[PDB]
RNA sequence: AAUUUCUACUAAGUGUAGAUGGAAA
């Protein structure tokens, strides 16, 4: 956890610094590229703190926006409205299908002072927004993708 | 206002603090009683486990249902591919097919008995029971969030995007793309089948199923669809053994056969893939080490093979063994030809007789497109390299017989390190105190690591012509296990070169999984985290979930005990927060959304797209601010104070109003008698946050670190500074033990080792022992801090730094240099020329409380060198050394930091990518690209600690002058205040006019000497300062269309130092030789006698006085006294520069020496930068080009002085 | 040779001067 560390980085380094001849199309793309490709690298990384009510960050229009200037096809991403996505309003909803479940054992009511169905509310809303956030992740993987095996780049 | 006043609060960041945790009182035994560290240690170490646990149930899975699907449209995939190509996009329809399969096992996967219960919660619960092993699966029972690490992967490993791990790629579109290839080669093996071989032994023990053409056929694809298949099929290739001695034979072995006529030329059958290193302990690694090179082991039987390989390589063509373009190819040119400078000058000249005119003369753009084109190909064939060769170079043996040489001496090496590998092998000490053996590891893993550092560059890198496929085809059968020898490199040495102490850790828990994500109050019954302050021994709460609600019921206590305690109210995220709560079905029934404004929200008007309307929009905006003021606990809890509703264009602009208003900390207080009883009850635990400067001792200046934390609980906290969430908590084990540390003594006089201290020996009164941090465990905390939320003077700094340089008028530079006398060079130049400020970066001034202490780093670097030298340069050596270089380049950035303030400048800096090292410079490539990092990093905020925290430039308004770092090629060319120059012609110039040699003067024949010797103007002596100046054009040599004057009178006075340690004169060195040839040299233009002589070593002796007398540099590389930089060319005052002429001021007014010219000449290319950054519009700043060319760099070198 | 951590220290005596953005493969 220190060797794979370096070597895992040092490979993807030695390509983002090879394929910057590659191309050989109109502009300076790879600069568009790598940027969105350390941007999925910080948010494949830590995608649970975006979870977090409070963490230490801060999506799709302005990814476009930021792709279409440099001229390349944008993303067809799964949503743009993105407001749905539970991270910590658990003050501030209800509607949910497995209360169902909730009431096949005992659990208790909709009122969330229980101590025990917290977590078996909590439990779900962390699975679907991951289940989110990977939906969102492999859209700009495709993306990717698309753009590697028409061009014959190499971004993973 | 000067040119630092724009550059603050301009864009956001995040640092992470680090500070330890001691608990206070009976806390500590308070955990030990309530045992809530055996449980985190198992939820550290038992996850791998339950990991192998899944990924068992998981292949049995995949080998479940493989057992269960026949593929339909396999044979119409199979034929429409071996058809023989001649698609017109039927290839097309094959990858549809593709696509479609791969989406009929991934059909047969999701009706595959349920799967939906694969990757949620009751996967830890139910179907994994049915050991001991259900405690481990149980012991997760109220926790199982930590597995979404693992259940998005393993069901990514179910897709269809054609992804790498995947099942469905592998199966389609590389399992079956051998099997078709093995079906097709299945051909050329029907000449040699023997039924006694293939099939009396094969089909009897193997399967007793239908016989080997069933395999080559296409329709038992879905039989060896599984693992289990996929194991006979590679029994078929290889050979099972069936536990018996038979090592029954295959059909590599077969087709092995077949070359018995000196003929193979018939493909194998490659093997199927199927479907799905120390670190510890001495006796471990030297057992795994032995496991991997012993004289039986995987990679020396592919040393056998390769060896045996190229030693019957000749039977190959010559048209298909590509060496690869690039890095290794000049040490090719080195073995094959004899200088690491011809295959380039073959391909030069093979390039110019096609693309040069008719002349000869180059431009530096024909140069550098040259280079170009010759970078733009991939790789050579060896038939070329015949084709550049001469006669008597055959390179079928010169490359076989180095080869041979090469894994001869591996073999030597084998014979140095036979006592190894033998099984009653002894350990007599641990390997970071042995040498010999380490040693010898080392020797044994860089010598197999040169053998194919030199056999890798015969790839390609394939997709190229008809390459000589039968050849290649066993190259990379022995290159894979070649190449795993880097497991063991990158375990061998990061073995060997770790701490003794050890820093693992595990992330703290208490019993929940939700655990201090914020510090909300009304939310800190649920995070159960809070903090205290007292005076300044800070503290850290946690409260005990059976117990969930101690702080509620404090009084304001007038004993005189408190604690004060935080409050923390943030809104987090009041963008996409406010329509998650004002429409969210109680709102929706407490406060009524109007029916327009339900309306409007759910179609969305307030957003941008042309449907954005102001007065729509100013509505909605009003309700936000109505329902925000009837909200119970966003009423009190913040002061928002709003603009009016014309005064917001943008709901984006509201959103940052409110933003940046709702964040406050407070104090309410609270008991101490009663808290403290409370943490004797166990119902709360207390952690004091601590580092060493909240000691009463620290008489000083704290880290930078604890200056922000204890900026983080002022009244200053204006500057938008804001304590963020996502709070970790660590724990870590006693690496080391407390007796064997080496422990100095007290009340004894200990040593010193910094060499400049007057006190040269000191005594303490107690111990000091050695790392006593890792005696005991610690609480590392983490506590992430958030500077600079929300930014108010946001702006491309890359265009601002522009504009302002422009309409700056005396704009001061910095520049930087490496060098060999010195590791740094700082040079600070005004906007004319003049320079302001030299000196060395090689003594560290520590300018504490009156008492300038310096501290060398130079002479650090050569006394571990030397150790490096003596100790047979192994590992230890080379990494202390390199975090030698760390330590340095870090405390670099405090004077660079504190000079960019004391001057108001912009760094410039060496580019790296235009570079050619000289090798002996102390920095390298590797550690000056960490400065790079380490630099920007530091420059991202801007603070010197001594300052006052209120003021510009301190701890709350610190200076933004950079961007972040991206990756290590878009650092070029401008990063704010800092810009990338290209090194070249920086170093062997004449600062006062900007002579420069551009002339080979290597010696190659008097047939090119006389034509030399005769293109001189006027070669003469005066004998009135008794000097032979000589007298040239320029633009009568070749490589020369760069300088811009073309008119040097050269001349001859100041000796310099020639290597042959050769040191000489000049003047008399010339004398001497035209009296060794007897001439009346004083009636000029003496090249009529120069052009008569015909003995070889007149000129031998010429050409090398011809080099001394334009050798600029000199180096006596064994001392630091004379490194002097003289320049045989004299300015308009008729004196021509020197460097001891110059060393000897306070304040000189050109370099000293070589490495301060180094940096003072990039402090001009970036004032040449700044000159064109004088002469544009604003509208083209983000295009003004700062590559500054040669030509250019020398015609304004020339011409700034005049 | 004391360190949230890293480098050089012993720097007025349990520390000094610069640095450090953490978890994750
Ligand atoms: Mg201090
Ligand atoms: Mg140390």
């Amino acid at each position: 956890s220190k060797a794979m560390y370096e070597a895992k980085e040092r490979y993807a380094k030695k390509k983002m610094q090879e394929n910057t001849k590659i191309d050989t199309l109109t502009d300076e793309q790879h600069d568009a590229l790598a940027q969105l490709c350390a941007f999925r690298h910080k948010f494949h990384s830590n995608k649970d703190s975006l979870f977090l009510s409070e963490s230490a960050f801060s999506m799709q229009s302005d990814e476009n926006s930021k792709l279409r200037e440099v001229g390349l096809p944008t993303i067809e991403w799964s949503f743009y409205d993105n407001s749905h996505i539970p991270d910590d309003s658990f003050r501030e909803w209800f509607n949910f299908a497995n209360y169902s479940e909730l009431s096949e054992t005992i659990g208790l009511e909709l009122d969330l002072d229980d101590d025990e169905t917290y977590e078996l509310v909590y439990d779900e809303l962390y699975t679907e927004a991951m289940g989110e956030y990977e939906e969102l992740n492999q859209d700009i993987e495709k993306y990717l993708r698309r753009i590697d095996e028409e061009h014959g780049t190499q971004y993973c | 206002m000067s040119k630092l006043e724009k550059f603050t609060n301009c864009y956001s960041l995040s640092k992470t603090l680090r500070f330890k945790a001691i608990p206070v009182g009976k806390t500590q035994e308070n955990i030990d009683n309530k045992r809530l560290l055996v449980e985190d240690e198992k939820r550290a170490e038992d996850y791998k486990g339950v990991k192998k646990l899944l990924d068992r149930y998981y292949l049995s899975f995949i080998n479940d249902v493989l057992h269960s699907i026949k593929l339909k449209n396999l044979n119409n995939y199979i034929s429409l591919f071996r058809k023989k190509t001649r698609t017109e996009k039927e290839n097309k329809e094959l990858e549809n097919l593709e696509i479609n399969l791969r989406k009929e096992i991934a059909k047969a996967f999701k009706g595959n008995e349920g799967y939906k219960s694969l990757f949620k919660k009751d996967i830890i619960e139910t179907i994994l029971p049915e050991k001991d092993e259900i405690a481990l699966v149980n012991s997760f029972n109220g926790f199982t969030t930590a597995f979404t690490g693992f259940f998005d992967n393993r069901e990514n490993m179910f897709s269809e995007e054609a992804k790498s791990t995947s099942i469905a790629f592998r199966c389609i579109n590389e399992n079956l793309t051998r099997y078709i290839s093995n079906m097709d080669i299945f051909e050329k093996v029907d000449a040699i089948f023997d039924k006694h071989e293939v099939q009396e032994i094969k089909e009897k023990i193997l399967n007793s199923d239908y016989d080997v053409e069933d395999f080559f056929e296409g329709e038992f694809f879905n039989f060896v669809l599984t693992q289990e298949g996929i194991d006979v099929y590679n029994a078929i290739i290889g050979g099972f053994v069936t536990e018996s001695g038979e090592k029954i034979k295959g059909l590599n072995e077969y087709i092995n056969l077949y070359n018995q006529k000196t003929k193979q030329k018939l493909p194998k059958f490659k093997p199927l893939y199927k479907q799905v290193e120390g670190y510890t302990s001495d006796e471990e690694v030297l057992e795994v080490f032995r496991n991997t090179l012993n004289k039986n082991s995987e990679i020396f039987s592919s040393i056998k093979k390769l060896e045996k390989l190229f030693k019957n390589f000749d039977e190959y063509s010559s048209a298909g063994i590509f060496v690869k373009n690039g890095p290794a190819i000049s040490t090719i040119s080195k073995d094959i030809f004899g200088e690491w400078n011809v295959i380039r000058d073959k391909w030069n000249a093979e390039y110019d007789d096609i693309h040069l005119k008719k002349k000869a003369v180059v431009t530096e753009k024909y140069e550098d497109d040259r280079r170009k084109s010759f970078k733009k190909i991939g790789s050579f064939s060896l038939e070329q390299l015949q084709e550049y060769a001469d006669a008597d170079l055959s390179v079928v043996e010169k490359l076989k017989e180095i080869i041979i040489q090469k894994v001869d001496e591996i073999y030597k090496v084998y014979g140095s390190s036979e006592k190894l590998f033998d099984a009653d092998f002894v350990l007599e000490k641990s390997l970071k105190k042995n040498d010999a053996v380490v040693a010898i590891m080392k020797d044994l893993l860089d010598s197999v690591k040169s053998f194919e550092n030199y056999i890798k560059a015969f790839f390609g890198e394939g997709k190229e012509t008809n390459r000589d496929e039968s050849f290649y085809g066993d190259f990379v059968l022995a290159y894979d296990i070649l190449l795993k020898v880097d497991h063991i490199y990158d375990a061998i040495r990061n073995y060997v070169t770790q701490k003794p102490y050890s820093k693992d850790k595990f992330k703290l828990y208490f019993q929940n999984p939700q655990f201090m994500g914020g510090w909300d109050k009304d939310k800190e019954t649920d995070y159960r985290a809070t903090i205290l302050r007292y005076g300044s021994k800070y503290y850290l709460a946690i409260m005990d979930k059976k117990y969930a609600k101690c702080l509620q019921k404090i009084d304001k206590d007038d004993v005189n005990g408190n604690y004060e305690k935080i409050n923390y109210k943030l809104l987090p995220g009041p963008n996409k927060m406010l329509p998650k709560v004002f429409f969210s079905k109680k709102w929706m029934a407490y406060y009524n959304p109007s029916e327009d404004i339900q309306k409007i929200y759910k179609n969305g008007t307030f957003k941008k797209g042309d449907m954005f309307n102001l007065n729509d929009c100013h509505k909605l905006i009003d309700f936000f601010k109505d329902s925000i003021s009837r909200y119970p606990k966003w009423s009190n809890a913040y002061d928002f104070n709003f603009s009016e509703t014309e005064k917001y264009k943008d709901i984006a602009g509201f959103y940052r109003e409110v933003e940046e208003q709702g964040y406050k900390v407070s104090f309410e207080s609270a008991s101490k008698k009663e808290v403290d009883k409370l943490v004797e009850e166990g119902k709360l635990y207390m952690f004091q946050i601590y580092n060493k400067d909240f000691s009463d001792k620290s008489h000083g200046t704290p880290n930078l670190h604890t200056m922000y934390f204890k900026l983080l609980f002022d009244e200053n906290n204006h500057g938008q500074i804001r304590l963020s969430g996502g709070a970790e908590l660590f724990m870590r084990r006693a690496s080391l033990k407390k007796e064997e540390l080496v422990v100095h003594p007290a009340n004894s006089p200990i040593a010193n080792k910094n060499p400049d201290n007057p006190k040269k020996t000191t005594t303490l009164s107690y111990d000091v022992y050695k790392d006593k941090r890792f005696s005991e465990d610690q609480y590392e905390l983490h506590i992430p801090i958030a500077i600079n939320k929300c930014p108010k003077n946001i702006f491309k700094i890359n265009t601002e730094v522009r504009v302002l340089l422009k309409h700056d008028d005396n704009p001061y530079v910095i520049g930087i240099d490496r060098g060999e006398r010195n590791l740094l060079y700082i040079v600070v130049v005004d906007g004319k020329g003049n320079i302001v400020e030299q000196y060395s970066l090689n003594e560290i001034i520590n300018n504490f409380n009156g008492i300038r202490i310096k501290t060398d780093y130079h002479s650090l670097l050569d006394k571990k060198e030397k150790e490096r030298f003596e100790a047979r340069q192994n590992w230890t050596s080379i990494e202390n050394i390199k975090e030698l270089k760390a330590g340095y380049i870090s405390q670099v950035v405090h004077k660079i930091c504190e000079l960019v303030e004391k001057y108001d400048a912009v760094i410039a800096l060496e580019d790296l990518n235009s570079g050619f090292k000289n090798s002996r410079v102390k920095v390298e490539k590797q550690v000056y690209q960490k400065f790079e990092k380490m630099l920007i990093d530091k420059l991202n905020y801007m603070v010197d600690k001594k300052s006052n925290p209120c003021a510009t430039g301190g701890a709350l308004k610190g200076y933004q002058i950079t961007n972040k770092f991206e990756s290590f090629k878009s650092m070029s060319t401008q990063n704010g205040f800092i810009f990338y120059i290209p090194a070249w012609l920086t170093s062997k110039i004449d600062p006062s006019t900007g002579f420069v040699n551009l002339l080979k003067t290597k010696y190659t024949s008097i047939a090119d000497s006389k034509k030399f010797i005769s293109s001189f103007d006027r070669i003469m002596y005066v004998p009135e300062e008794d000097l032979f100046e000589f007298a040239l054009d320029y633009k009568n040599f070749s490589r020369t269309d760069a300088d811009y004057i073309k008119k040097w009178k050269l001349y001859s006075y100041g000796n310099r130092i020639r290597i042959f340690w050769e040191e000489v004169c000049l003047t008399s060195a010339y004398k001497e030789l035209f009296n060794k040839y007897g001439i009346n040299y004083q009636q000029g233009d003496i090249r009529a006698l120069l052009c008569e002589q015909s003995d070889k070593a007149f000129y031998s002796s010429f050409m090398a006085l011809m080099s001394l007398m334009l050798q600029m540099r000199n180096s006596i590389t064994g001392r630091t006294d004379v490194d002097f930089l003289i320049s045989p060319v004299k300015n308009s005052d008729g004196i021509f520069y020197d460097s001891r002429n110059y060393e000897a001021q306070e304040n000189a007014i050109l370099p000293k020496n070589a490495d301060a010219n180094g940096a003072y000449n990039i402090a001009r290319k970036v004032l040449w930068a700044i000159g064109q950054f004088k002469k544009a519009e604003d509208e083209k700043l983000d295009k003004v080009k700062i590559a500054i060319s040669n030509k250019e760099w020398l015609e304004y070198a020339q011409t700034s002085v005049k």
